[PDB]
This record gives structure tokens, C-alpha cells and sequence, in this order.
């Protein structure tokens, strides 16, 4: 039963990890992360075995401070879906949309969890695409802010663990044996290929 | 306004819990589902096709000439040909397969094998060879006498081109697939007398796989 | 001759309909295989982009949806030996060689590379299928053995595989065929020191929309 | 007494969140409806 | 109703006690704990009363500071399978796997509460494997960690409770009167034999 | 969205509580068991 | 006779069956048991496997499942007097004689210790098995009274207990056998000094598997 797809794949990992300062003249204060689940050459390796996928994800923001004690303070996370325009500054108006979805959450609270459903305008995701225009198949965004008036000073540092959840998987392929160089290329080495044998000494042995 | 009290676990964030989460854009249908041909469903599907083995993996050996077994006709009629050892989940020749990546994410295996062999080389030219299995216990046979009072097909060239054996049985020594010259290889002339012979492996029906894992062909 | 049917599923419809001038086998030139050959590839929907009624009404039409039914002979003499392994790719993506992780300095194939057109082209290295892919597993995907002591052709009935059912037949090749010389030629002192290959494809259930005159 | 644990998403504002509030004035019903004609339903309705 | 295995075994005893001291030069942070139930003799005595068992449990952390007072802090507890390496550093990769289990808890929520099944490749565990590979029946580890960024300068002491549920037992054998000598081992001294019956005056009386 | 109300007896870890747990490794089933000879059902059939 | 059936179950079946040349009363040699002996133990699946078809068929192989018809006898005569426990006790782990706790200075019992083979091994400590355990409960297991002014013969069927119902017979003793001479030997002068302590086994149901030639 451990065997398919729904437990090869729905397990809670860690997809990414999202910094924040909150200064004085760097007054930056939000801090957007693009979406992509092949952050981790694990998640990519599984997920690159596949030509096309269909899934729902479950996103769990566990934030800390620098050196760990939380004390409560209000945070905002916004989900800009695709299309939608990023925010630029900590009070920039794309903060006050209604359209991008908000969630309040304090330190001292459990950490934050939300589901976001399949948003592709194809049937399934694809992650080659033999053509041009890279595909189009994405995700959103997930700013994060903190919600105050008086800025605050300190530097927290968000984990976001994804679940993916329902999935559907078509056309399996190969997995990918050579090492990584790009994010969206599979661009290998053309010296140095590694052989997906380690040598032994002779033919006629069993070492 | 019903009591209630909350018991140990309460306000944890357990990784491999099954438990709904609130959803972003409610009333939002995704786009209806088409039939792409090709679905998988279970791993074991996947284990379940052969797959050329890397049994040539020494050194002094170019890319693609590691999946090769070479036979050729100086040899003596009673000789050592190619051994491989069956651990799928074992650093070796079924490293390169697609059972042995697979039966990488899992820490426990079990069921059957099987592995068959394929003969590239010329028409005219004949011979009998002898594949044989030893199963774990003792170590790699040593005379061809040994070899075929274990299990052992005497596979030949004239009408039969493409031999399988299939291996009973194995789990997490693993047991020994040698390959002997039985009696040569006969050459007509004007004609090469070298060829090679592809090894290809996978799984069976009986194949069962538990205790995912992080691989370790990445870093 | 035993046909090797993709993905057990017959390519079947869903837009005009030729029926008549599609459906009929164009027949690519031979391909010399030699000793130290190495391999070929083929991108399907742009490969008959340039060859008649086909690629008359695939470049002046902006929708497509077909599949394809394969043929690949190989015809040597008796006193030849080799293997060759034909395989069809669902979106087979040809990677960059190259040691550069910065975005606009590392390589790129080039249009010639990831589109061949009606003459192919040679892998660079095929123990990775140029594109960092072991090919020892690449009997994942629908093949055959050519082994030139048994047969000498090989079919592949190959549906429509897309996330998408209408698609642009000129900047988005489906899939590519491989054809890889596992066991080398060889061949004693005499004979023909090359073999060609023909590959004839038959364009089954071809569906074409929105034409722009 | 039933036992009860609390899960991640505890405490937390969704925007788009399904949930009822509590109302301000029970018991209040407001003016009743009347049938003011040119009712809309759907936006794809002002795009035709 | 309460001389049954299933109340002679079923009762949060305490199994493991974890520290941590997370500081400078040597910035451990992790602790792990091979989790074994013949930590305690009580418990050892007990479960070596039956030659082969079967169970679930049910395992409770309760932390603590040095002095005792709490504070809010992000805690991860890392449950490592049988045959799963174990994390070597505090910020390892083997803490960002995904096939390893954790729970993020904070000092101030309620101590946390894990569930394990039987997770031995035998039909049930054995005490006294008479031969040769102790045997190979194992349940795991539970490697705990402070999540932070800036390293947290306190030191914690774990408690490790645990709980068998759903026990079963076969083969019943007598009870060790004799005292304990290694872990993994049944060496009793040659000298200095513990007679089970203490001694009296003479056989004709009652004392 | 029901109302409720925290009793005393909250947040407390009683050991002999007989509370379920949250499971660590969903979906994975165990090894079947057999019939291993011997079996113990209570303490009374040792004390006979 | 009275025949104790270990655990109320026969040894039954679950691999080949010799069910001819196996099947037949192996019989030890003889104990010489005196004043001042102190006991014997057997470990019994390498007490069998240098004798004959049994031993053959057992050394081959690589997986192995039986059970026992045990037969102890222990004639005396009608003027000497004593008692003797027989009992079976499975996974019967012989412990080590020390005082050290540390790994690699504490003492271990050696290969000869554990597995005694087809000769047996004596006690060094009986009060407590050699186990640390006390043999007064020791009557928890299979067991019978050889007393010598009732009877003087036992016999214990004893079936196939282990958590796998397959394992190697060479590197894992399943159970033991244990002697031991509870109240001690006397007898007036004149008579014959030793007793003879007689051992007979037939392995009812075994199954092989796995043979590596």
C-alpha cells in the first residue's frame, strides 16, 4: 500500500525557507518567495520521473527569530495568485487587495497552514516541454510581512513545508542519474559523466 | 457550549499527519481532467520492466560499451565467461537498472527476479552456453561441474537467441549468476568471431516493498 | 512482423479531416550506419513540416492533433552483426553540455539541435541521451530491439500524448524517436561497410484547425 | 468532557474563509423583500 | 480483569531520560536517544518474563529547562527509521529529509505525544536469540533539536515516556532473580550467588 | 463553528490516561502475524 | 508411558520432505551420571548435524523447520536412588561467568560452550541455569521427574517454535534440552557407581530449503 503514488509523494518536506530583516534604511520589511516545487534535488529527482502531474498542496509556515525565542507578534502571509502583480514595498497597496488572500497569524500561535488547489490552465502540470513559448504552468507567490505600525526590529526566519495531496501522475520517464547545474534546464556535463556503476575489478568475480 | 479538555498533542505540527487544511480560493473549480494515456498507479508497475544491466562495469571501459558481455571465439571450450551477484538494493551492476533505483527509496525488499539474456551476433555462427544460479550460501562455483549440479539452462545459439532465468526469492552473501562457455564459439568464414551478449533484469509478480527512505544518489 | 502497440492505446479523434492525401506513407531518406556511429533522433511533428500535403496543411493551420504509425526497417546481409534500440520519447527535451551554472552564460542548444527537421541528427553521447538520462533504462518507454539476426523491422503505433488536445505543430515537437547502436557493426573484410536504415510514417487520424490563408 | 487536540491553523484569520460570525442583534428581522425589477445574476449576463 | 498482559504491560512509565546543552565550541544542539525498552530494570524484568512480544507504543516528551522554567521555543523531534541514518550535526542535511518524521512543538504547548507500530521484519520481537548474526529487531531513534537561526543558549532535559499498547506475548519463561551485569547481555556473577529465599534459624520453625 | 468551553483537567499529561495517539507512519501495515505456539493470556495461568 | 505434549501442539507442516531416511530413532550416547555430576544441556538442531542424512540434508540446505519426539531414558537399578528434571526450554541462551561490565573485558561463552554438538555440555552453575535464572520455576516449561522409584523414561514432543517459520539450522539453535540431578545419586557399596543416561530423538515433520550444491 506504501507502494503508490499517494504515499510516494504525500509526505510533509520542506520546500523552502524565506528570510526577513524589518531594518532601518533597507526598510524592506516583506519578503516574496516564488513558488517552485524544485527547490530540493530530492523533490525534483522524485518529481522529474514523471512527465505529467496533478496535485493539490497543503503550505505550513513554522516561523522563528534569530535566535529562537517567539514573542507574539502579528504576521501577514499573502498568496498572489498567478497573474496577479507582486508587492513591491512593506506598505505598498498590493497589501491592502482583496483579491490576494491574507492570513493573521502571531509567533506564539501554531504554525500557519493553508491548502492551495490546481491552478494550471492546461490538465496537468508538465515539467518538459519540448517547444517554445520554459511552459506556463504556475503556482503564485507567498509574501510575508509583518503586521505592525512602528516598525518592527527584529529578523524572523519563515520555513515553509509543503504536503502534496491527490496525486496523479502520467507518461513515467527515466530518473536522472547525471548531477544538477540549472533550476529550469537539465543541462549535464559534457566531461566528467559519472557512470551509474561504481567499478570493480574484474568480470569474474562478485565484489 | 459543550465541555471539552485538551489531552497531550494539542498544538503540535506532526509531518506525516492526515489532516485537512483550509482552502485558499473556496468556489474555484481547477480545469476538468482529460485522458492523458500512460498513468501509473503503483512503483511496482515500474519495477516490472526490463532493463539493460551495467554487469561490464570494470574500468578501461568507455560509456556505452559497460552494457556489453564480450564472447568471443579465443576462448577455451571450458571457461569462465561472466558472474554477477542479485542484490538489486547492492552497489554494483544493479545500480544501473530501474529495480535498483527504485528498491533504493525502500529499505525492505522481497519476492522474486528475473533476469534474461539477449545474444548480438551473427547468424551463422552457433554455440551452447551454460547460465547457471547458485544460490546464497557458499561462494562463486568454481568448475563448470559445480556450476550445472546447481541450477543451470544450457542456452545455445542455433535456434534460441534470447535465454531467462528466473532468481527465487531474495531480501535485504545474495546469491551468484554465473555464465560459462559450455562447449565454444563456432565461426563459419569470413565472419567476425566476436560478439556480445546484453544482460537486462526486473522484478516479478511477487515483488514487495516497504519502509520508505531518502535515496542517496543525490547529495 | 509483431507491432509494439504505445501505451495500448490506439490513436483515435476527438476540425477538419483530410482522410485522403495524409494517410499515406512518407518515407524519410536511409541513415548510413557505420562502425563508429553513434545514434540518431528524430522530432516528430516538424519533421513533416516540409514535405507536401502534410506540411502544407500543418503550417497554414494553427491547431493539430495526430498520431503516428512507424516503420523502421533495417536491411543487412547475413554475414552482418549488431543491435539497434528504436524507442519513441513522449516531449524528449535535448539538454546543453556544458560546466556553466550562470543563466546567460551557460550553453543552450540551438534551433537546429532541438529540431532537426527531414534529415535528423547524431546524439553526442548516447550513454546519456544527451540529456543527462541514463539510456540503460530507457526501455521505460515504448521500443524495440532491432537485432540483426532475427528481424529486420520494427513498427510503433504511437497515440497523441498531450496535456493540452490541440496543440501548435510548429513550436512544440511532441515526441522524438531514438534509434542507438547498442551492439556496434561488424563485419569481416569484404563486405558492405555500411547498412542503411529507412523509416517510413504513416500520419494516422490527422485533425487540423483554425487555417490563416 | 469530550477530549479535543488542537491542530496547525489554530488561531488563525483566512481571508476567504467560509465561517459564520456571531450576529450583532438577534431576533432583529430586517424589512422584508420586494420585487424590484431588473434583478442580476451572474456577470456573464452584462457581457451578452 | 487487571492480571491481564494487556493492564500487566499498558502504563505511561517513564523509558528515557535526553539532555542538551546547544552552546558554543561545541555546538552539538542535537541530542539523539537509540531508543531501547530495556533502559530501567523494573521494565527489563518485566519484559523478560516472556520469550516473544508484540506491541505498538505510545511515546510523550516533556521538556524542560535547567532550572525548570519554560519559555516559548521551537522544539523539532526527528523520529529516524530502522535503517535510516542518523543526523550527525544540528543543521545536517538528515534534518530536512522528508522520509524522517518530526513534530514542532513549542516549551510552552502541552508535552508532545507520538504514536509507533510494529516496525520489526520478524512476526514479533524476541529477547533471547539463541545464535548468531544479538539479533536484528530494532524500533529506531528520536533525534530532538532546537529549531532557531541564532543559536539558542539554553539547555533543555527531555523526559521520554512510554506507553505499550496492544501487547501481546508468547512462550513465558522464569523470572531473572539474579542481578544485572551488561545491557544486551544476561551475565550474571559466578561468585556471589543470590540465594531467591532469605535465610532463617533452623527448619522447625515459622520465622 | 460551535461554542465551547475548556474545563479543568486541561493540558495535563495523566499517565494512565487511555487516549488515543497520532500514528507516526500512516498506511504502513505491519508483518501478519502467525501462530507461534505458547500463547499468555493472563497472569492466573502462571500462578497455576 | 505418559507422553507431555509441549505446548498442546503437534508438530505439523506448512520445500522438500525426505519423510523416509530422516524420520528414524537417532540415538546419543550415553551420559555417565554419578555423585557429583551436576547436569547436562543439548542444543538440538546442531546436535544433528554431523549424523547421517540428517546432518547431510541439513548442512546443504539453507532453510529448515521441524519439530522433535524426544526420549529420555535412565535405567537403574531397583537399589540406587535419585531424581532427575528433564525440560525443554526454547531459545535457550547460555550466558557468560563474570563480575565485568565493561564490552570487550566482559567474559563470553565460546563456540563450544553455546553449541555443545552431538556430544553435550555440562552445567557449571545448576542453581541457576547458567542463565542468571533460578531453576525452581524452571518447571514453567515442557518438563518431566525421572524418579527413580517410579518410572525411568520420559518422552517430549515438542513442536517448531520461532518467530520465523523458516531459519538456518547451523547458525541458530531453536531449543535446548536440560538434565539436571535434582536430588543426587545414592547407593549403598557394592553396586555399580555410574548410572547411563540415554537420549533418543526422531525428527518428526522437517521441511528443507534452498539447497547450494
Amino acid at each position: 500500500l506504501e507502494t503508490t503514488i499517494n504515499h510516494f509523494f504525500s509526505r510533509s518536506g520542506l520546500v523552502g525557507v524565506v528570510n526577513l530583516t524589518d531594518g532601518g534604511t533597507d526598510t524592506t520589511g516583506y519578503a516574496t518567495w516564488d513558488i517552485d516545487i524544485m527547490g530540493f534535488v530530492q523533490l525534483r529527482r522524485k518529481c522529474e520521473m514523471f512527465t505529467y502531474m496533478r496535485f493539490n498542496a497543503e503550505f505550513t509556515f513554522v516561523t522563528t527569530t534569530k535566535n529562537g525565542e517567539a514573542r507574539p507578534y502579528m504576521l501577514q502571509y499573502m498568496y498572489v495568485p498567478p497573474g496577479a502583480p507582486k508587492p513591491t514595498g512593506r506598505d505598498a497597496f498590493q497589501w491592502q487587495t482583496a483579491t490576494n488572500p491574507s492570513v493573521f497569524v502571531k509567533l506564539t500561535d501554531p504554525p500557519a497552514q493553508v491548502s492551495v488547489p490546481f491552478m494550471s490552465p492546461a490538465s496537468a502540470y508538465q515539467w518538459f516541454y519540448d517547444g517554445y513559448p520554459c511552459p506556463n504552468n504556475m503556482m503564485g507567490t507567498f509574501a510575508v510581512r509583518v503586521v505592525s505600525r512602528e516598525a518592527s526590529q527584529l529578523k524572523l526566519q519563515t520555513r515553509v513545508y509543503m504536503k502534496l495531496k491527490h496525486v496523479r501522475a502520467w507518461v513515467p520517464r527515466p530518473i536522472r542519474s547525471q548531477p544538477y547545474l540549472l533550476k529550469n534546464f537539465p543541462n549535464y556535463d559534457s566531461s566528467k559523466i559519472t557512470n551509474s556503476a561504481r567499478d570493480r575489478s574484474s568480470i569474474k568475480q562478485a565484489n | 457550549g459543550i465541555p471539552a479538555e485538551l489531552r497531550p498533542g494539542t498544538n503540535q505540527f506532526l509531518t506525516t499527519d492526515d489532516d485537512t487544511a483550509a482552502p485558499i480560493l473556496p468556489g474555484f473549480t481547477p480545469t476538468p481532467t482529460i485522458h492523458i494515456p500512460g498513468e501509473v498507479h503503483s512503483l511496482l508497475e515500474l519495477c516490472r520492466v526490463e532493463t539493460i544491466l551495467e554487469v561490464n562495469n570494470t574500468t578501461e571501459a568507455t560509456g556505452l560499451t559497460r552494457l556489453l558481455i564480450p564472447v568471443s571465439s579465443q576462448n577455451k571450450a571450458d571457461e569462465l565467461c561472466a558472474a554477477f551477484m542479485v542484490d538489486p538494493g547492492r552497489i554494483g551492476p544493479w545500480q544501473s537498472t530501474l529495480v535498483g533505483q527504485i528498491c533504493r527509496y525502500y529499505t525492505q525488499w522481497s519476492g522474486s527476479l528475473k533476469v534474461t539474456f539477449m545474444f548480438t551476433g551473427s547468424f551463422m555462427a552457433t554455440g551452447k552456453m551454460l547460465v547457471a544460479y547458485s544460490p546464497p550460501g557458499s561462494a562463486q562455483p568454481a568448475n563448470r561441474e559445480t556450476a550445472m549440479l546447481g541450477t543451470h539452462v544450457i542456452w545455445d545459439f542455433g535456434l534460441q537467441s534470447s535465454v531467462s532465468l528466473v532468481i527465487p526469492w531474495i531480501s535485504n552473501t545474495a546469491g551468484v549468476v554465473t555464465l560459462w562457455y559450455q562447449t565454444n564459439y563456432v565461426v563459419p568464414p569470413e565472419t567476425p568471431g566476436e560478439a556480445y551478449i546484453i544482460a537486462m533484469g526486473a522484478a516479478q509478480d511477487n515483488f514487495t516493498l516497504k519502509i520508505c527512505k531518502d535515496t542517496d544518489e543525490v547529495t | 512482423a509483431n507491432i509494439v502497440l504505445a501505451y495500448g492505446e490506439w490513436p483515435e479523434y476527438c476540425p477538419t479531416r483530410p482522410d485522403v492525401s495524409v494517410n499515406r506513407f512518407y518515407t524519410l531518406d536511409s541513415k548510413m550506419w557505420q562502425e563508429n556511429s553513434t545514434g540518431w533522433y528524430w522530432k516528430f511533428p516538424d519533421v513533416l513540416n516540409k514535405t507536401g500535403v502534410f506540411g502544407q496543411n500543418a503550417q497554414f493551420h494553427y491547431l493539430y492533433r495526430s498520431g503516428f504509425c512507424l516503420h523502421v526497417q533495417c536491411n543487412a546481409s547475413k554475414f552482418h552483426q549488431g543491435a539497434l534500440l528504436v524507442a519513441v520519447i513522449p516531449e524528449f527535451v535535448i539538454a546543453g553540455r556544458g560546466s556553466n551554472t550562470k543563466p546567460n552564460e551557460a550553453p543552450h542548444p540551438g534551433f537546429t539541435t532541438t529540431f532537426p527537421g527531414t534529415t535528423g541528427a547524431t546524439f553526442h553521447d548516447p550513454y546519456v541521451l544527451d540529456s543527462g538520462v541514463p539510456l540503460s533504462q530507457a526501455l521505460i518507454y515504448p521500443h524495440q530491439w532491432i537485432n540483426l539476426r532475427t528481424n529486420n523491422c520494427a513498427t510503433v503505433i504511437v497515440p497523441y500524448i498531450n496535456a493540452v488536445p490541440f496543440d501548435s505543430a510548429i513550436n512544440h515537437s511532441n515526441f522524438g524517436l531514438i534509434v542507438i547502436p547498442v551492439s556496434p557493426l561488424k563485419y569481416s573484410s569484404g563486405a558492405t561497410t555500411a547498412i542503411p536504415i529507412t523509416i517510413t510514417i504513416a500520419p494516422l487520424n490527422s485533425e487540423f484547425g483554425g487555417l490563416r490563408q
